[PDB]
């Protein structure tokens, strides 16, 4: 019957998990990864991505 | 100076070339900027320059 | 040079360094493309005439 204990755990877990989760998204740039742009782009519109 | 018509695409922010890593080389933040005109009845020796 | 070769040069890894040893200075005058910066950049197919 404690399911009022393990919830919050749950959730709390959860929450960790999409955050962390959330890195490896593109939001619509080239990379998502850092230093590949930088090197392999030029400055005047790596900056805004 | 004076270059050729080909290669004043590397007097740029950004791009790589002969002049633009040995020559001449502008900064990542640039305000400024260039003229560039033919000087093909001036600066050429049919001898040669 | 009325009958010219040609040769296809594919599959391999070009080593243009080696070209400049040849010649006093050189003759090499180069066309459409930076002279310096062949080495990094990759082509699709090299022909080449003599």
């Amino acid at each position: 019957a404690l399911g009022k204990l393990q919830d919050v755990v749950n959730h709390n877990a959860q929450a960790l998990n999409t955050l962390v989760k959330q890195l490896s998204s593109k939001f619509g740039a080239i990379s998502s990864v850092l230093n590949d742009i930088f090197s392999r782009l030029d400055p005047p519109e790596a900056e805004v991505q | 100076f004076v270059i050729r018509g080909d290669e004043v695409r590397q007097i740029a922010p950004g791009q790589t070339g002969n002049i633009a890593d040995y020559n001449y080389k502008l900064p990542d933040d640039f305000t400024g900027c260039v003229i560039a005109w033919n000087s093909n009845k001036l600066d050429s020796k049919v001898s040669g320059n | 040079v009325y009958a010219w070769n040609r040769k296809r040069i594919s599959n391999c890894v070009a080593d243009y360094s080696v070209l400049y040893n040849l010649a006093p200075f050189f003759t090499f005058k180069c066309y459409g493309v930076s002279p310096t910066k062949l080495n990094d950049l990759c082509f699709t197919n090299v022909y080449a005439d003599s």
